[PDB]
């Protein structure tokens, strides 16, 4: 049993059936099984979204600092043309994000109900539903050759990591007013005088 | 001692002490807050 | 059995099993075995700390004299950020201490190198890691432990007496020793102070006042000033 | 169990299947006002009413007043907003008053008749189609149909949870309203500003320093 | 057979020698009743410990005063420190009120219900708010050193010493109050004075205490 605290006392319900379970619930907030399901799903969603978010942060920053459509700071929200008004596209979005939302939820509440293209009934997902892990068309590259577990564990691991990453992004951005890559380059130039206490006490 | 407690739980002495308490209440009231007319 | 008092009787919980005992606990606080192991650990801890401390202060006063070890806290210099140094310090210490404490509260539970699975310490005694923690052993722990505890208690006394000697003379312990040697008669707190119903006297401290470091200006009072004699 | 005061004794009528099965019980009845079953039932309904109303009110105070600290949504102080609105309005305040009195009165009378008889307004044909869903949901203070549209009353797991959170947050909203009006009398300032000041210096921004709450000092 | 507070007379009924400091002294039979007596036991314990606090702080501060450390005289010290600092008297008082109220209420309802305070209804602790005896809340918190849980005999002896030093501390703080009420000075000052002339430094010299 890999634990977040060696030799400690794991809760009973935590039993490793979910990837990244190190027996961590000092607040016992997962005693309800339905709650545990809800929160497994929520961890997955928020974590994966944090992954893709921090990627969309880092990559274009890295490309701007090198030799290209834009080099704008990631939080520079209202400022770009993008040849279309934001509100319209946002409505488009909310509708379509609601579409995953609804069939995501439908298959969560009633498994094995959403596999086919409702238009192209032939075009259909297999039985490997695994609420949260459809695969099939979601696994076109012949992956899931591995069991599932190595990828699932690294998944939950990196997801938690990326959640922390985004938290640091927004927090240090609100504090320093600066860009994360720049902040890291500063810490690299000198770590010995670039600390929280350094800058909160200069603050 | 218990005899004494009973003697204090006798009636007229209780009436006494309650009245003394109330009266001292109201006298101090008028002392610190003289001349009340309204409110 | 050799006793801390010749011709006396040991208390209940004291017999001589653990080294360093000779029947001394006039307050009899060694009753509860839990707290007793706790205190064995804590005494070993303090003894080892103080032994290291006296050794370092001595050797440093030796090789680099004129550097008041007591005021090294002030007069140290390094291009490294003091804040970063103390940070590394805190984190390193939190780790090692939580390891030793987790092992105390749960014996034989962290004995592995959690990185290199091959490396894992054999079973041992709380307060006696050994193995890697004690790779080379000449002789027997029978005597090693008794000498350890003896030297450690003695070094605790050494350290505290050094602190007093500094507060009273500001001199390094070797300087104070040479002074005592110079005047065997007049180099005594006796020859320095006394108290009488007529009047009392105490030696003045050499630790001046609030030390002004790089902006902080640490307030530096004395240890129980008024009751030095 | 979770008691309003450990060590202390539990009120008998509060230590009952119904009461301990009502919601959020802690044995809190020093003066013993709910010994009668009808009485305590009435009070349960009452607490429900007050909880929900206070939640609504404190929301309508904070959220607009909170975002008026934000750039957009320039809204006045809550207590003056009455004057502001009657200014920006068209119908006389007494008029709109009487209208909303009619409106609230009808449905309040509905709630009344239903508390009198749970199967009262289910009287078939009384309305065109109301009765069907206009029946209670076996818990006075918990109607159905339009009440709980999304169907959150069906899942028994989260049921007592919704209930406990409801009663909690409702009592707290009451307290919030009270603190707001109290610091409006004492400090005279908006509650958000009171909070900002107590943030700037709790050590000197408090009723202890108002000389209002405690004038003898 | 135990030494009576008054040699020659027999002790009262409800006084036997079961608790430390029992010398048969209740000439007014206030402890005729068991509940009231036990309550008084706890009250005496509490007050004696408070007096111990009082004496210790007083003597420390008075030494710091007499020797040139600039420590104020205790009866002035509260005012002088609240003045030297930017503290608000009512705020101090009300926080102190909060704290003493909560803890003393815990103690009160434990006297009421002997053990309901260790039930674990508190955050996560159990038996760490469980009284060993009346007025003796010996637990991991009120006895982490575990003196009570070893050598009950020496423990009883310690109880004896506790109540002893407690009555001593009560009479001592009363004495200090009197010394200031008389001389207007520091008790240590008046002490050094009686040292100077026991023959001529005393209440009889004050002429105030004895008004002749
Ligand atoms: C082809 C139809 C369809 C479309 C376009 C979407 C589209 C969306 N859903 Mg949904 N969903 C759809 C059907 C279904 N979704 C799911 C299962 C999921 C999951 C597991 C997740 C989404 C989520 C999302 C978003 C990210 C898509 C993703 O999984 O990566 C996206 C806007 C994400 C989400 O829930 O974000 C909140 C997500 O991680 N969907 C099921 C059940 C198997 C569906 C069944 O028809
Ligand atoms: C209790 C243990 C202890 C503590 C708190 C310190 C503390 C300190 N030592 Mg160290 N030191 C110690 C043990 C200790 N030392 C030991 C065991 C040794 C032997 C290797 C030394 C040998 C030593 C030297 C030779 C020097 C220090 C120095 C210093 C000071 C700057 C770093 C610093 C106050 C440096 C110093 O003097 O900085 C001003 C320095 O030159 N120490
Ligand atoms: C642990 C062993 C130890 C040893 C070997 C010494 C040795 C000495 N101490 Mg002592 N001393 C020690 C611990 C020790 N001390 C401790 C634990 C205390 C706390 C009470 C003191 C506090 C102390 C003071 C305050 C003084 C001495 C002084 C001295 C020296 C003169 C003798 C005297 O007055 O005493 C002498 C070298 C005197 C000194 O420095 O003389 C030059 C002196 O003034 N010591
Ligand atoms: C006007 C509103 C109102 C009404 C009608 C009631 C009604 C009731 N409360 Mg009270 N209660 C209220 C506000 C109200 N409460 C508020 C604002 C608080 C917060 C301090 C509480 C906190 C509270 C507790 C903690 C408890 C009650 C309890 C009760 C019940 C028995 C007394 C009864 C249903 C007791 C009970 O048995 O509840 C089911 C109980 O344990 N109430
Ligand atoms: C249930 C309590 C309650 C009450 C008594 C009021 C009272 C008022 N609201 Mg409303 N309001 C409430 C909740 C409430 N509101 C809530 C929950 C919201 C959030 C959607 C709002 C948001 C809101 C806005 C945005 C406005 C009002 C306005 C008004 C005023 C005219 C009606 C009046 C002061 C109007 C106002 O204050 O005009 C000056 C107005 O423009 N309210
Ligand atoms: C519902 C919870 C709640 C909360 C979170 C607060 C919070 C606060 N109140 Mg309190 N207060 C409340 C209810 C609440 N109050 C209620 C119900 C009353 C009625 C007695 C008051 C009446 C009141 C007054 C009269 C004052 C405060 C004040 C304050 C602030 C300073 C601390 C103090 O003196 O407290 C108390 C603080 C932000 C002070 C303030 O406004 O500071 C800015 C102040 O003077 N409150
Ligand atoms: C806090 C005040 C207080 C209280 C509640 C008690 C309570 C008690 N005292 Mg008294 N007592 C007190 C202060 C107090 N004492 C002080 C300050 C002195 C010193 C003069 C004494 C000296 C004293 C003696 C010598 C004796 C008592 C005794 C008693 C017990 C029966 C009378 C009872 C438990 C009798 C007893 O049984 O004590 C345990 C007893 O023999 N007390
Ligand atoms: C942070 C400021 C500070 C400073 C600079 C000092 C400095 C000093 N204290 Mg300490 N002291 C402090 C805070 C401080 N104290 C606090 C917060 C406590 C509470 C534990 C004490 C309690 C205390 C006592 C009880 C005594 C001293 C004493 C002394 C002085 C004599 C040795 C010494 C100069 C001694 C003294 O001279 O007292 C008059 C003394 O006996 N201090
Ligand atoms: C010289 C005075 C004195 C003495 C001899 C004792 C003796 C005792 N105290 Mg302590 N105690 C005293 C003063 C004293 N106390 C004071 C001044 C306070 C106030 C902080 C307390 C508050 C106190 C508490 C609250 C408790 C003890 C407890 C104890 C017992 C175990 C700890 C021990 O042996 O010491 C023992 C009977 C513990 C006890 O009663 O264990 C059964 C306990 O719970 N004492």
């Amino acid at each position: 049993l890999p634990s977040w605290m060696p030799g400690a006392d794991l809760p009973g319900y935590l039993n490793g059936t979910l990837p990244g379970d190190f027996g961590f619930d000092p607040l016992y907030l997962g005693q309800d099984p339905v709650k545990l399901k809800w929160y497994a799903q929520a961890e997955l969603m928020n974590a994966r979204f944090a992954m893709l978010a921090v990627a969309g942060i880092l990559v274009p920053e890295l490309l701007s600092n090198i030799g290209p459509g834009a080099g704008v700071a990631w939080y520079d929200a209202g400022k770009f043309e993008y040849f279309a008004p934001a509100s319209s596209l946002f409505g488009v979005q909310m509708l379509l994000f609601a579409w995953v939302e609804i069939r995501r939820y439908q298959d969560f509440v009633k498994p094995g109900s959403a596999n086919q293209d409702p238009i192209f009934t032939n075009n259909k997902l297999p039985d490997g539903n695994e609420p949260g892990y459809p695969g099939g068309i979601f696994d076109p590259f012949g992956w899931s050759k591995g069991d599932i577990k190595s990828l699932k564990l690294k998944e939950i691991k990196n997801g938690r990591l990326a959640m922390l990453a985004f938290a640091g992004f927004i927090g240090q951005a609100y504090t320093t007013g600066t860009t994360p890559l720049k902040n890291l380059s500063t810490h690299l130039a000198d770590p010995w005088s670039t600390t929280v206490w350094q800058n909160d006490l200069a603050r | 001692m218990k005899d004494f407690t009973t003697y204090l739980s006798t009636a007229p002495v209780i009436a006494t002490i309650w009245f003394t308490f109330t009266a001292g209440l109201l006298i101090e009231i008028n002392r610190y807050f003289p001349d009340p007319l309204v409110f | 059995r050799p006793l801390w008092l010749p011709g006396s009787t040991p208390p209940a919980h004291l017999k001589g099993d653990l080294p360093g005992d000779f029947g001394f606990d006039p307050l009899g606080l060694g009753a509860n075995a839990e707290s007793l192991k706790w205190f064995k650990e804590s005494e070993l801890v303090h003894s080892r700390w103080a032994m290291a401390a006296v050794a370092g202060i001595l050797v440093q006063e030796i090789v680099r004299p004129d550097v008041f070890w007591y005021n090294a806290g002030k007069e140290v210099e390094s291009p490294l950020g003091p804040l970063g140094l103390l940070a590394v310090e805190f984190f390193l210490m939190h780790w090692v201490e939580v390891r030793r404490w987790q092992d105390l509260r749960k014996p034989g539970s962290v004995d592995q190198d959690p990185i290199f699975s091959q490396y894992k310490l054999p079973p041992h005694e709380v307060g006696y890691p050994g193995g890697v923690f004690a790779p080379f052993i000449p002789g027997d722990l029978a005597e090693l432990k008794v000498k350890e505890i003896k030297n450690g208690r003695l070094a605790m006394l050494a350290f505290v007496g050094f602190v007093m000697a500094a507060q009273v003379t500001g001199k390094g312990p070797i300087a104070a020793l040479q002074e005592h040697l110079a005047d065997p008669w007049g180099t005594t707190i006796f020859s320095k102070a006394a108290v009488v119903p007529g009047q009392a006297v105490a030696p003045p401290c050499k630790i001046p006042a609030s030390v002004s470091y790089k902006g902080i200006e640490i307030p530096t009072p004395c240890f129980l000033q008024g009751l030095w004699p | 169990r979770q008691s309003w005061l450990p060590g202390s004794q539990i009120p008998a009528h509060l230590d009952t299947p119904a009461a301990q099965a009502l919601a959020g019980n802690f044995g809190f009845d020093p003066l013993g006002l709910g010994k009668d079953p009808v009485a305590l039932r009435w009070y349960q309904q009452a607490e429900l009413i007050h909880c929900r109303t206070a939640m609504a009110g404190v929301a309508g105070i904070l959220i607009p007043g909170l975002l008026t600290k934000a750039g957009a949504l320039n809204v006045p102080e809550w207590y003056d907003a009455g004057k502001v609105a009657i200014e920006n309005s068209f119908a006389p305040w007494g008029s709109l008053l009487a209208v909303q009195l009619f409106l609230c009165g009808f449905v309040e009378a509905k709630r009344w008749q239903d508390i009198r008889k749970p199967g009262s307004q289910g009287e078939p044909g009384s309305f065109l189609g109301f009765e069907a869903s206009l029946k209670g949901t076996s818990e006075l203070g918990y109607p159905g149909g339009p009440f709980d549209p999304l169907g959150l009353s069906k899942e028994a797991d989260k049921w007592a949870d919704w209930k406990l959170k409801e009663v909690k947050n409702g009592r707290l909203a009451m307290l919030a309203f009270l603190g707001f009006v109290a610091q409006k009398y004492a400090t005279g300032a908006g509650p958000v500003d009171n909070l900002a000041a107590h943030l700037k210096d709790p050590w000197h921004v408090n009723y202890a320093t108002n000389g209002v709450s405690l004038p003898f000092l | 057979v135990r030494p009576v507070w008054f040699p020659g007379n027999p002790p009262p009924a409800h006084l036997d020698g079961s608790l430390a400091g029992d010398y048969g002294f209740d000439p007014l039979f206030l402890g005729q009743e068991p509940q009231t007596l036990k309550w008084y036991v706890q009250a005496e314990l509490v007050h004696g410990r408070f007096a111990m606090l009082g004496a210790a702080g007083i003597i420390l501060t008075s030494i710091g005063a007499k020797v040139g450390l600039g420590f104020p005289e205790w009866y002035d010290a509260g005012k002088v420190v609240v003045e030297k600092n930017n503290i608000d008297f009512p705020t101090l008082m009300v926080i102190q009120f909060y704290l003493m109220g909560w803890a003393e209420t815990k103690r009160w309802y434990d006297f009421k219900n002997p053990g309901s305070q260790a039930d674990g209804s508190f955050l996560g602790f159990t038996e760490e708010f469980k009284g060993l005896e009346n007025g003796y809340p010996g637990g991991r918190f009120f006895d982490p050193m575990g003196l009570s849980r070893g050598d009950a005999a020496k423990y009883q002896e310690y109880k004896q010493k506790e109540v002893k030093n407690g009555r001593l501390a009560m009479i001592a703080c009363l004495g200090f109050a009197a010394q200031y009420a008389a001389t207007g000075k520091g008790p240590l000052d008046n002490l050094a004075d009686h040292l100077a002339d026991p023959n001529h430094v005393n209440f009889a010299t004050n002429g105030v205490s004895i008004p002749i």
